[PDB]
């Protein structure tokens, strides 16, 4: 039944439905590497909680995290692992089994389906323009721009919200909220809010920076 | 948007101190005192207080008037 | 004052004087705001500064003419 | 041009000596305070002075508050 472990994150934020390399740089987490391949090559990543400690304890960890798949494994003799992943869906844990290693008994997945995408079509472009005009105008975030020809034709809120969260950067608390927010509509809402805040934040900086220009 | 801007307006003094002062906890005193908004603060008085909070730290260094307004 | 300096030496403590004649504002007993350039510490502050110990014999001289 | 050129040259000459004076000033003063902080004296007063000292330390010109902080 696809049993999963409880592997937390250290300093990196991993978004669901997004290909991102995973760095396992913990020496004491190597014991989870061999059992990750022993669970039908399924690895479960827990988002970065309260500052990371090297004490393995179920009470110090949480049941909310992202699920990752293993394609290939390439190793170095330095205690750090590079694995490329492609998240399928968020997986929750109901009953935690102490280890070591900490084993988790999975349950039915929290999946969603698109119904009546007519409103979703307008929401997609409304959310798109907010950061499309931001990155074009504001450049301190330094995100890529030559993927518009391929992302415009895709209509999938679950993937696109996590992709936009992966691209832009903001508070890690709401980042990991998006990682483990059941309400995908709330993910889109907060993403749109943050884009609007960043837009007005850059306009304030430009006018106040240009205000200082006029002052000098 | 107002509250988010509140936080970033304080982060403005944090930015102007990134190079000015080694630490910024002292100017973070009123930045944490921003809880005034949550404390009662009926809507109009809350807005007036936020206006008086965001824009009265004119000069982080020296500046008796700025410190005067800070103590105010 | 002679009794004060004898008492301080009796318990090996510190004998000091504070002038309370022309004291009429808190800014003299206390200090002045540091944000400006003209500031001075209190007379009690000077008395505590002169001694190098936590507990001196601090005497408030002639409270009668306090204004 | 003369005011600008003088400003650049005169500022550097003074900022140089004032930089030395600042180190020989509060920077040497606080060291003496640290010498007597062996009793674990609360450094909260110092941190407040440091706020003033980080700002004036960066300002190697003018900064009269530095003198008042020095007496502080």
């Amino acid at each position: 039944r696809l049993e999963l472990p409880v592997i937390p994150l250290r300093n990196t934020v991993i978004l669901p439905h997004t290909t991102t390399p995973v760095d396992v740089g913990r020496a004491k987490s190597k014991r989870a590497v061999e059992e990750a391949m022993g669970a039908d090559r399924l690895i479960f990543l827990v988002a970065q909680r309260d500052p990371e400690v090297d004490d393995p304890a179920p009470d110090d960890l949480y049941t909310w995290g992202v699920q990752a798949v293993v394609k290939q494994a390439m190793r170095l003799p330095d205690g750090t692992l590079q694995v490329m992943v492609e998240a399928r869906a968020r997986a929750q844990v109901t009953d935690y089994i102490p280890g070591p290693y900490l084993r988790a008994r999975g349950e039915v997945f929290s999946e969603i389906f698109p119904i009546d995408e007519a409103v979703v079509r307008v929401l997609v472009e409304e959310l798109k323009e907010a950061f499309e005009k931001y990155v074009a105008n504001h450049k301190s975030l330094r995100l890529d721009r030559y993927q518009l020809e391929a992302v415009k034709g895709t209509s999938d809120p679950a993937m696109l919200a996590d992709t936009i969260a992966y691209h832009a950067t903001w508070t890690v608390a709401e980042k990991q909220e998006i990682l483990e927010l059941t309400d995908l509509e709330a993910r889109l809402k907060k993403v749109l809010g943050l884009l609007s805040r960043d837009l007005e934040r850059f306009e304030l900086d430009k006018r106040v920076a240009q205000r200082v220009k006029e002052q000098m | 948007d107002t509250n988010q801007r509140e936080y970033y307006l304080r982060e403005q003094m944090k930015a102007i101190q990134k190079e000015l002062g080694g630490e910024d906890g002292l100017s973070d005193l009123e930045a944490l005192r921003k809880k005034i908004e949550e404390v009662g603060m009926p809507e109009a008085v809350k807005t007036k207080a936020l206006k008086e909070l965001d824009r009265l730290e004119r000069m982080q260094q020296g500046s008796p008037e700025a410190t005067v307004a800070r103590t105010y | 004052t002679s009794l004060g300096r004898s008492i301080a030496r009796s318990m090996n403590r510190k004998f000091h004087r504070i002038s309370l004649g022309g004291v009429r504002d808190e800014a003299e007993i206390r200090g002045h705001r540091r944000t400006y350039i003209g500031a001075m510490p209190g007379k009690l502050i000077h008395a505590m500064k002169q001694v190098g110990v936590i507990n001196p014999v601090i005497l408030l001289d002639e409270i009668d003419k306090m204004s």
